[PDB]
């Protein structure tokens, strides 16, 4: 009987980065603004690919 | 790279950036750090968030 209980982890809910959209009207194309950044303001993120 | 540009070419600037004979001086801070800002031709000091301007 493997008993591996009492795992005791303790899991976070906090999506670290934050996403801003602006939209940019132009005639027959558009553009896309986006401000991106740490949830609170001691935990920096790195950013790979977008 | 090519100074007529129309509209829509997302185009690469180039730096290249060679420390001097003053290489010698600080050298306890290892990183510095390149602002680069945009002028407008005539007027001046774009703001960063530069819309209908580049955006970068």
């Amino acid at each position: 009987g493997t008993f591996g209980e009492t795992k005791k982890v303790r899991i976070q809910c906090y999506l670290q980065l934050s996403v801003s959209v602006e939209d940019i009207f132009k005639k027959d194309i558009f553009f896309f603004k986006f401000l991106l950044n740490s949830s609170v303001r001691e935990e920096p993120v790195i950013l790979y690919s977008s | 790279d090519e100074p007529k540009v129309k509209v829509g070419e997302i185009i690469n600037l180039k730096i290249i950036t060679e420390p001097t004979s003053t290489c010698r001086r600080k050298q306890n801070s290892t990183v510095n750090f390149l602002d680069i800002v945009i002028f407008d031709s005539k007027t001046s000091k774009i703001l960063p968030r530069s819309n209908r301007r580049i955006l970068y």
